[PDB]
């Protein structure tokens, strides 16, 4: 592992899951 | 005897030294400040001179 | 990772695939399923639908359609009663650790900036120090700096907020100038070693070699990665980890780490070697321990030897003590290795010290 | 027993030579030029730094021109640099790499330098084709060549680490005169202004005043404490100044025939290698083994300036002869010009 | 004018001077200088004799490294002023004759005053303590002692670190072994790591003396650059 | 001038006592190390010992270790050499020698044929 990549990568994924949760828990509350 | 020309040369050595006409510093000393401030507007090292004659700038 | 906008894509093409399909409830869309028609007086269990990455594909949500063949109303609002629990069956207050990291190096990165940047003068500034070993000193001090240039950028740039140019140069930028300081620790390690390690080494040629590769060969595999990312798989601002186009640029990488342990242990062991072998074994008092200590300490810094401890680690998750020490490990020492760096190869350095010396007496006597 | 009493009869004669320099001690220059305004701080800046010796840079001499100089280094190189416009005029390989001393003519057709090969090794510049020619090799010294000073392009003095200077005719190569007396090494020169007599100090704490026609030792002066390196006569010609591995340097009067002024500082203990005299004779430059060139008042004793620039030992140090500068050399391998 | 076709063929002059400066430039750091200092009664002759290709120069290359030694011989025996012009070689080669006992303390003192002088305490020495043929002649015949002209000798052992070659008594290791460490003695006493002293045991008839030099030379590289890195 | 007048010495038998005084002019003896050098009938001069400035780095010669001492006094100018319990092997002129150059810790050519800085020498001469 090149550690400051692999950082890199992480940070990434979890902000954009994030994103993609905040969308998902309102549309999903609305569809309820 | 190997001494004899060594020490019958050095003896008369210090007699041709000794037969010399010495002066007071007195004399000497004044001799050479005179030189030396005869000298005084001649010596670019003592008296800067400006950038316009100097060869090296 | 699927993006936002991956999913609002794929939730749109489910929409589609819907409106192409449409007493009994009849079928709807509601923004996230296809509801199908729904038997009177009955429960209506639809699978939690494949497109939807976050949801749980195993569940099922519910609606439920009346004796009259409408679809049931929450009382009290015009809304249809669903229950999607079993597809959502955790989002909330993830990750803040990387904010956390992100002050342990940007405080270790600023230090080993700003005591690189005095470094690079003082080595500049003195002309008597232009040796050939403070040559490839000042091309590794440049490497550092702008390692801790690149990521600050870096972070201003993506983290924080056609348009996808801007990012993904930062992104290839970050890569090349994060490699080009992992080759000029290893030129340093390979120049030390040839000074040693064979016979009256020409101390001042080579020196064109050795530029092309602490600056030159990163900037090939980085091409290559950029090539291989442009053509395929060109998602995104490339700060998302593909199938293996990450191996591309990080072999080479870890190629240099280990070669450099390798070069480590050869400089050690004739330390080690000339420490005994010293006026016919009589100079030694057989407690270089002292010595052989020191000078090996002194090493670590100049050559990559903390990358050895975690190198052939996998991409672990974010928690988990294995991923969590080797971010809280990597990031503070990869942080202040220009800090040290800079330290032992300029601020106390005898010859740097003995010019300083002299320099002040000239700087105020005349 | 005439060897025994020719000793003491020896001991008897400087008996009345040490009554004689007293007898004429009545004042100091330390006394007379007590009312003497001083130099004050001499500022000097390095205008040129001439670069291309690849080893210590171990001699020097300017022409007469004030323009050229010559550089000598243990690389087995001899250079003639352009002060004005720090260009290399000429490159001369030596045969043998260790040269201590170098010359320029003052006509300026040749040049001289050797070292530990024994031999003073005359180039002509003014060749046939261009180039730079062996004109003779003067062997017969018998000790390494430590300072080879010119009188015309047909004499030349030459010094030696074998106790003897000697006078050498350089159309037929063979020593015409030659000057002994001396116990030690002798390790400089330095040619009268009329250039009829010339003193050589030696590694015996003691410096002679020859006559070249004559070819005997008229004074010996000493007052030193150990190995006299350098030696220049004062601009007039009545006076001299000597450095030693002593950290001092004397002022000697050649009619008053006793030392008239010392030049030391308690915070020195480092040896002269080198010592100059500017033009009017009021400044002397010397160099040290502590990598530095004081500047001394002459005629008050008081050091007026210092020349620091020389990672290493200052080997050569000239003034040149219309005044305008003075070359450094060192063993760090770089002449420096100063004015 | 022509003020500048004379400044013109001087730059011209210059730039052809300065590109010979250049080759001369990598000649002159390839090649090794050594000083070949030793006695009368040493026997340097005879190293030189084993070297193939005013002051006598010597040409030797090993592993196609040249090497250029200098015996000064025809200078006088006052050598305080002739000595400061090797303060740039890459070592003193002293050559001792091993088996002359009352000379040893000549060759003490001389090991003594160039490992101390200003000038030379940054030269390495490569001992070379010849004649030891000689020298186990004369201990087996037990006529001359070593303790006669040195006391120390009457209480001394071979060191642990010692490599007697077979054959050779163990009265001729310590008489060996007390000369060399009496020269050891020196060096380990001041230097203060700019410089290190290499002693090896040579007879007349010994031939691997140039790759002594070579090997001693290359360690003496080698530790120059790595106190430069501060390592050593 | 470098003066270095020596003192003592003479018809001594076997195993008898001398103490040898050299007188130092003309230079500041407290900056220079002071060595003794004796030259035996039909040999070239041998070092016997020496002292360093302060008066606390002195060494001797094998043959006279333990058996003579050298001292000096920087107060009166002068350099002593105590010798007792003399041998056959002792008969040689004794002069007193001056290192070269002040402030150094290496002395180079002392026992040179024609040194500058060496006394003139008392003849000590050991028999019946």
């Amino acid at each position: 592992a090149v550690s400051e990549h692999q950082l890199l990568h992480d940070k990434g994924k979890s902000i954009q899951d994030l994103r993609r949760r905040f969308f998902l828990h309102h549309l999903i509350a609305e569809i309820h | 005897t190997a001494s004899i020309a060594q020490a019958r040369k050095l003896v008369e050595q210090l007699k041709m030294e000794a037969n010399i006409d010495r002066i007071k510093v007195s004399k000497a000393a004044a001799d050479l400040m005179a030189y030396c401030e005869a000298h005084a507007k001649e010596d670019p090292l003592l008296t800067p001179v400006p950038a316009s004659e100097n060869p090296f700038r | 990772v699927m993006t936002k906008e991956e999913q609002i894509f794929l939730l749109h093409r489910a929409q589609a695939q819907c409106e192409k399909r449409l007493r009994p409830c009849l079928p709807e869309w509601d923004h996230i399923l296809c509801w199908p028609l729904g038997a009177p007086g009955e429960v209506v269990a639809v699978p939690c639908p494949d497109y939807i990455y976050d949801f749980n594909h195993k569940g099922h949500a519910y609606r439920r359609c009346d004796r009259n063949g409408s679809w049931e109303l929450v009382p009290g609002h015009n809304r249809t009663w669903a229950n999607y629990s079993e597809c959502v069956k955790n989002e909330t207050r993830e990750r803040e650790v990387f904010d956390r990291l992100g002050m342990i190096y940007t405080v270790g990165y600023s230090v080993s900036l700003a005591s690189l940047t005095v470094a690079v003068l003082i080595l500049a500034y003195f002309r008597r120090l232009h040796c050939t070993r403070n040559y490839i000193h000042m091309h590794l001090f440049l490497s550092f700096m702008l390692r801790a240039v690149s990521i600050f950028v870096k972070d201003a740039v993506l983290y924080s907020g056609a348009g996808y140019a801007g990012c993904r140069v930062a992104v290839t930028f970050f890569l090349y100038f994060l490699a080009t300081n992992y080759y000029w620790i290893l030129v340093e390690g390979l120049y030390l070693h040839s000074l040693i390690f064979m016979a009256f080494f020409s101390e001042k040629k080579y020196l064109w070699g050795f530029t092309v590769f602490g600056w030159g060969l990163p900037a090939v595999f980085v091409a290559v990665w950029v090539s291989v990312r442009a053509t395929l798989a060109n998602t995104g601002c490339w700060d998302l980890s593909s199938g293996n186009k990450k191996w591309i640029i990080q072999v080479p990488i870890l190629a240099s780490i280990v070669l450099n342990f390798i070069l480590f242990i050869n400089i050690v062991r004739v330390l080690a070697t000339k420490l005994r072998e010293t006026n016919a074994g009589r100079c030694d008092t057989r407690q270089q321990y002292r010595k052989l200590l020191k000078s090996t300490l002194v090493l670590m810094p100049l050559f990559g030897v903390h990358y050895i401890v975690f190198m052939a680690t996998p991409y672990t998750e974010v928690s988990g003590t294995l991923w969590q020490v080797q971010m809280h490990y990597e990031m503070l020492f990869n942080s202040f290795q220009g800090f040290f760096v800079a330290i032992i190869y300029c601020f106390c350095n005898g010859e740097v010290q003995a010019e300083i010396k002299k320099s002040w007496s000239r700087w105020t006597l005349a | 027993s005439e060897l025994d009493q020719l000793r003491q009869e020896a001991e008897q004669l400087k008996n009345q030579i040490r009554d004689a320099r007293k007898a004429c001690a009545d004042a100091t220059l330390s006394q007379i030029t007590n009312n003497i305004d001083p130099v004050g701080r001499i500022q000097m800046r390095t205008r040129r730094t001439l670069r291309g010796h690849l080893a210590k840079i171990y001699a020097m001499h300017w022409g007469t021109d004030s323009r050229l100089l010559v550089s000598a280094s243990q690389d087995g190189k001899l250079i003639i640099w352009d002060s004005y416009t720090t260009n290399k005029v000429h490159a001369i390989p030596l045969r043998s790499s260790w040269v201590m001393t170098c010359a320029y003519a003052p006509s300026g057709n040749y040049v001289a330098c050797g070292g530990l090969d024994n031999i003073c090794s005359i180039y002509n510049l003014k060749t046939r084709e261009g180039n730079v020619r062996v004109s003779r090799e003067l062997a017969g010294h018998t000790g390494y060549l430590s300072c080879c000073r010119f009188l015309d392009d047909n004499q030349i003095v030459t010094s030696s680490g074998d106790t003897t200077c000697a006078l050498w005719d350089i159309e037929t190569g063979q020593q015409t005169t030659t000057f002994t007396g001396h116990t030690g090494d002798v390790m400089s020169l330095s040619l009268a202004p009329d250039t009829r007599l010339f003193v050589s100090g030696a590694c015996d704490a003691s410096a002679k005043l020859w006559d070249v026609r004559e070819g005997m030792c008229r004074q010996t002066f000493t007052g030193h404490e150990s190995d006299i390196n350098a030696i220049c006569f004062f601009p007039n010609g009545n006076a001299f100044a000597t450095g030693s591995d002593d950290a001092t340097c004397r002022l000697f009067d050649l009619r008053a025939d006793q030392e008239l002024m010392t030049y030391s500082h308690d915070n020195i203990i480092c040896g002269i290698t080198s010592v100059s005299f500017s033009k009017s004779g009021r400044l002397l430059l010397a160099g040290y083994d502590d990598f530095n060139c004081n500047v001394w008042d002459a005629l008050k004793a008081d050091r007026a300036g210092v020349l620091a620039g020389h990672d290493n030992r200052v080997s050569c140090l000239g003034v040149t002869d219309d005044g305008m500068a003075v070359a450094t050399g060192s063993w760090d391998s770089f002449l420096k010009i100063w004015n | 004018e022509d003020q500048r076709n004379e400044e013109k063929a001087q730059r011209e002059a210059n730039k052809k001077i300065e590109k010979q400066l250049q080759k001369d430039k990598q000649v002159y750091r390839a090649t090794h200088r050594l000083l070949l200092l030793g006695a009368d009664n040493s026997g340097k002759s005879t190293i030189v004799k084993q070297m193939r290709i005013g002051i006598f120069e010597t040409k030797f290359q090993v592993d196609k490294v040249n090497f250029h030694m200098f015996d000064v011989g025809g200078q006088r025996d006052e050598r305080r002023k002739w000595i400061q012009c090797f303060n740039d070689v890459t070592a003193i080669i002293f050559v001792v004759d091993s088996s002359d006992y009352n000379r040893l303390q000549e060759a003490l003192n001389l090991f003594k005053s160039i490992w101390n002088n200003r000038w030379l305490r940054t030269i390495s020495v490569i001992l070379f303590l010849n004649k030891q043929d000689l020298l186990a002649e004369k201990v087996l015949a037990g006529k001359s002692k070593i303790e006669d002209y040195f006391p120390e000798f009457a209480r001394y052992t071979t060191p642990e670190d010692a490599t007697p070659e077979p054959g050779e008594d163990p009265r001729v290791t310590r008489a060996k072994y007390f000369i060399r460490d009496e020269f050891l003695r020196i060096s380990t006493a001041s230097g203060d790591g700019r410089h290190y002293c290499y002693p090896h045991f040579t007879c007349a008839v010994d031939t691997e003396n140039a790759r002594r030099i070579f090997n001693d030379c290359r360690d003496i590289i080698q530790r120059m650059h790595l106190r430069q890195y501060e390592l050593l | 001038q470098v003066q270095l007048q020596e003192s003592g010495g003479g018809l001594v038998q076997p195993g008898g006592s001398l103490r040898l005084s050299c007188a130092a002019s003309g230079f500041t003896f407290s900056n220079y190390k002071m060595n003794w050098v004796r030259q035996a009938p039909g040999k070239g001069l041998e070092w016997v010992s020496d002292i360093s400035q302060s008066g606390a780095s002195i060494s001797y010669t094998g043959s006279v270790k333990g058996r003579f001492t050298i001292s000096r006094d920087n107060a009166k100018n002068t350099l002593y050499l105590q010798m007792n319990s003399l041998k056959p092997e002792d008969t040689a002129v004794y002069y007193c020698a001056r290192c070269p150059a002040p402030f150094t810790r290496d002395c180079f050519d002392v026992t040179s044929t024609t040194y500058a800085y060496r006394g003139q020498g008392t003849q000590v001469t050991v028999s019946s």
